[PDB]
C-alpha cells in the first residue's frame, strides 16, 4: 500500500499549469457630421427664410 | 390667423400702432392710414420663420 500510494503521490505532486492570457480590445469610431443652415433674409421687402 | 405657423397680422398691427402709425377708420366704408412704420419691422421679425 505504501508503494502504491507513493506512486500516486509522485503523479499528484505535479505543478499546476499557469497560463498568461492576453486579451486585446480594439475600438474604432469614425464620425462625420455636416450641417447646413441657409438663410435668405431681406427686411426691405419683408422676404426672410 | 394661420395655424401651421400661426400668424395674424392684426394683433401685430396693434404692435405696429405701438410703433406709432396714424390709423383712422370711422365706418366700414371709410378708413385711411398714414405714417406706418410697422410693416418692415413687424413683418421682418414676424416672418423670419
Amino acid at each position: 500500500r505504501l508503494d502504491e500510494l507513493r506512486r500516486i503521490v509522485s503523479q499528484l505532486d505535479i505543478p499546476v499549469r499557469q497560463v498568461m492570457i492576453e486579451a486585446r480590445i480594439v475600438e474604432a469610431n469614425v464620425g462625420y457630421d455636416k450641417s447646413l443652415g441657409v438663410r435668405w433674409g431681406g427686411a426691405y421687402h419683408k422676404g426672410n427664410w | 390667423s394661420g395655424y401651421g405657423k400661426d400668424g395674424n397680422i392684426g394683433i401685430k398691427d396693434e404692435d405696429g400702432m405701438n410703433c406709432g402709425p396714424i390709423a383712422g377708420s370711422c365706418t366700414f366704408p371709410t378708413t385711411g392710414t398714414s405714417k406706418s412704420p410697422s410693416p418692415f419691422v413687424d413683418l421682418g421679425a414676424k416672418d423670419a420663420t
